[PDB]
RNA sequence: GGCCUCCGAACGGUAAGAGCCUAGCAUGUAGAACUGGUUACCU
RNA sequence: GUGCUCGCUUCGGCAGCACAUAUACUAAAAUUGGAACGAUACAGAGAAGAUUAGCAUGGCCCCUGCGCAAGGAUGACACAUUCGUGAAGCGUU
């Protein structure tokens, strides 16, 4: 039987979020000069 | 995981659409005129 | 988001001046295939606007 | 919702009141906020919690409080001994943080019931540990902590004290230090490692007394049994020399083209096989 | 030795790293620190430093030719393969790529293989010079008719 | 999921706590089922015997003394009343020696 | 015929740091072992 | 535990029945390892020769701040000479 557990309305947040971690990582394929211009 | 943190800008804001109306211009008008 | 702010605002523009040149330019001038004189092209913007202001 | 769970974590009782809070507990080992359940296994039992977040579970393929395998309740660095070290996971910090973000997208991609790469080695085992598996439920583990004031000789809630009064062990035992992530890891874990000199003494694979010898010495045969039964059993391993049979002391003699599969008819063989519900030993010579 | 040399490996390998969150990309940063871990014959890092530069700009050629070649170098054939395809897979014209991998295959004897691949880059109808190829590839051995065909 | 009457539920927990033997649930055991899900010795036994229910027989009831009236101070006892029956030497022995051990490690 | 404002607080100044040494602060954890086996034939 | 069985039936005991139905991060503990911007010590502010005003840009850096405001050193962090190998592909004598 799950019960749901009773939050106390006056708990403050309890642990903390702040923390930054670097952004993860594949590439469709593309499909997609002169000398005198170079 | 998301703050319990607020801001002043956040806060509820004139949370009615205003439709267009009939005079003002719906586009049932507009679909019809020529 | 930080919001645009007078004390932010000159340098705002000229920030949005260079981004927009930049990707403007480089998405439209190139075929340098390598780097195209980005700092340079740059250095060329800050330079005519100095000469501008010195008329 | 719902946890993981250990068959004998969960309690010897099959109706259960378990309790749910949304962001619990940060897991000791990704470190997150996670749903955490708690629930009574039983009369006497302690109120167990889950420990760690659902996601490094299936990472690893083990209970949530227990953090032992599903299928073998083995505590990881021996399945790992078992298997595959090579798994492995960051323990440092941000790589860790990272590693599980990315994991945790992979595994949200997934059927969702398999540990993610390590269930492709997963199935293929055997090897010792099922025969070093535990078979039963163990409860002696969901006990209520030594009281500690008892401990010192004062506790005074008496009778009352929900507490265990007893003696606790000696701290000398190396058994005794126990860290959670270490246990996680499987680095330096005493248990695993007492599990791993309990693994060796299995009497064996070390066989080969002399050169060539295929003939086993096979004690415990019989009266029910037959040969065809042998047979049938041996024709998987190759092309047979012969077989010698003595009903008198119930012993059979086998032999092998080669070695090898006189090894291997040992290893299979080897106080696992059994066949007319009657166990087959076996013996070199 | 033992703590010595350990002690050098966390003051370069840190400054890779720091070279790295700095400028992000210019993956000269990413090849150097690619580089130095080959040599040190601690692969496996080689390899996550070449995904992860592949991460930042999968579309720099000389990154793919560096992380192949590295494979290659230390006899990682099926490594190599894996590479080979992928590289040619996202980049299609890029056609380093394509005369790299079937260099490769004939190197390995693998002639079947070498041709498959082949019939893969003719798919895109590229430049008279990779047909070029493709025909002098059959005419080391006699195949004539495969040639003409 | 599953939506069974939560008073029945109550009836089997606590039945099962209290004397070991509770009707088993399942579906799909047999695809039909016949059988109790206890250590059944009290099953048999006890015929099933509800925690609601009445029991059939009452045994071995224990002694908490008492007094009631409130009109004496210090004297009244109400529902707080401590069980006149219940107020290792051995043991007390080797959890010291471990005690002891313990802290020689802490050294 | 009348007509009487205001009223105060915040930072923007005492460095920025790196190091070493020493209270302080969170956890109230999870887990703690294991047995029983035979030889027999022709030159 | 309370009440009731014209309960056995005395006022003791026993029986039946009704009512009443599962608390609790159990510890009044034990252990286990990051931070004080303390003193001390060394050293000592970006931009050009110096002295300084500042807005910014970027984020495995934060802090103060209710704040999408503003501050924290601009918060810190940001370090002209002259060619040839080796391999592969393509066309040619
Ligand atoms: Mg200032
Ligand atoms: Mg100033
Ligand atoms: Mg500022
Ligand atoms: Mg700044
Ligand atoms: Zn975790
Ligand atoms: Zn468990
Ligand atoms: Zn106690």
């Amino acid at each position: 039987r799950m019960v749901e557990m009773q939050k106390d309305p006056m708990e403050p947040p309890r642990f903390k979020i702040n923390k930054k971690i670097p952004r993860g990582p594949p590439p469709a394929p593309v499909m997609h000069m002169t000398v005198k211009e170079q | 995981q998301l703050s319990k943190q607020y801001s002043s800008r956040d806060l509820p804001s004139h949370t009615k659409i205003k439709y267009r109306q009939t005079t003002q211009d719906a586009p049932e008008e507009v679909r019809n005129r020529d | 988001a930080k919001t645009v702010t007078k004390q932010r605002v000159e340098s705002h523009f000229d920030l949005e001046l260079r981004a927009a040149v930049m990707h403007d330019i480089l998405d439209m001038m190139p075929e340098g295939i390598k780097q195209n004189k980005a700092r340079t092209i740059l250095q060329h913007l800050s330079e005519a606007w100095r000469c501008w202001k010195a008329n | 919702d719902f946890p993981i769970l250990c068959q004998t974590c969960l309690g010897e009782n099959p109706y259960i009141r378990m309790t749910k809070e949304k962001y619990g507990k940060e897991c000791k080992i990704c470190a997150r906020p996670f749903t955490v359940f708690r629930w009574c296994p039983g009369v006497r039992m302690r109120f167990k919690k889950t420990e760690v977040c659902q996601t490094c579970s299936k990472l690893k393929n083990v209970c949530q409080t227990c953090l032992l395998d599903l299928e073998y309740g083995l505590p990881i660095q021996v399945r790992d001994a078992g298997l595959s070290f090579k798994d492995d996971m960051p323990k440092s910090d941000v790589n860790k943080e990272y590693y599980t973000q990315n994991m945790e997208r992979e595994i949200s991609n997934s059927d969702g019931t398999r540990p993610v790469g390590m269930l492709g080695k997963a199935t293929s085992t055997s090897d010792m540990l099922l025969k070093l598996a535990r078979t039963t439920p163990y409860y002696k583990r969901n006990r209520p902590h030594i009281c500690s004031f008892w401990v010192k000789g004062e506790c005074k809630r008496g009778e009352e004290c929900p507490y265990r009064h007893e003696k606790p062990t000696d701290p000398d035992d190396p058994l005794a230090d126990q860290n959670i992530k270490d246990r996680y890891y499987g680095i330096n874990d005493p248990v695993a490692d007492k599990l791993l000199k309990r693994a060796s003494t299995m009497p064996r694979l070390d066989p080969p007394e002399d050169k060539t010898i295929t003939t086993l010495y096979v004690g415990g045969l019989g009266d029910t049994i037959t040969e065809t039964d042998l047979r049938n059993h041996f024709y998987q391993f190759g092309e047979i020399r012969t077989i010698t049979v003595v009903q008198r002391q119930q012993c059979a003699f086998i032999q092998f083209a080669t070695r090898q599969a006189a090894e291997v008819a040992a290893e299979k063989s080897f106080n696992k096989l059994i066949v007319n519900g009657r166990r087959l030993n076996v013996k070199w010579g | 030795d033992e703590e010595e040399l350990n002690d050098y490996k966390l003051r370069k390998r840190k400054t890779f790293e720091d070279n790295i969150r700095k400028n992000r990309t210019v993956i000269s940063n990413w090849i150097k620190y690619a580089q130095w871990e080959e040599s040190l014959k601690e692969i496996q890092r080689a390899r996550s430093i070449y995904e992860r530069a592949l991460d930042v700009d999968y579309r720099n050629i000389t990154l793919w030719l560096k992380y192949a070649e590295m494979e290659m170098k230390n006899r990682q054939v099926n490594h190599a393969r894996n590479i080979w395809d992928r590289a040619i897979t996202t980049l299609p014209r890029v056609n380093q790529f394509w005369y790299k991998y079937t260099y490769m295959e004939e190197m390995l004897g693998n002639v079947a293989g070498a041709r498959q691949v082949f019939e893969r880059w003719m798919e895109w109808q590229p430049e008279e010079q990779a047909w070029h190829s493709y025909i002098n590839f059959e005419l080391r051995y006699k195949e004539v008719d495969r040639a003409r065909t | 999921p599953a939506h069974i009457n939560d008073f029945m539920f109550e009836q089997q927990r606590r039945t099962f706590a209290t004397y070991g033997y509770a009707l088993d649930p399942s579906l799909d055991n047999h695809q039909v089922s016949a059988k109790y899900i206890g250590s059944v010795e009290e099953a048999e036994k006890n015929q099933g015997l509800t925690v609601f229910e009445t029991g059939q027989k009452k045994t071995e009831k224990r002694k908490k003394f008492k007094e009631n009236d409130a009109s004496n101070i210090d004297g009244f006892l109400g529902p707080w009343a401590k069980y006149v029956d219940e107020k290792s030497e051995e043991e007390q022995k080797e959890l010291d020696e471990i005690t002891a051990k313990r802290q020689k490690k802490g050294k």
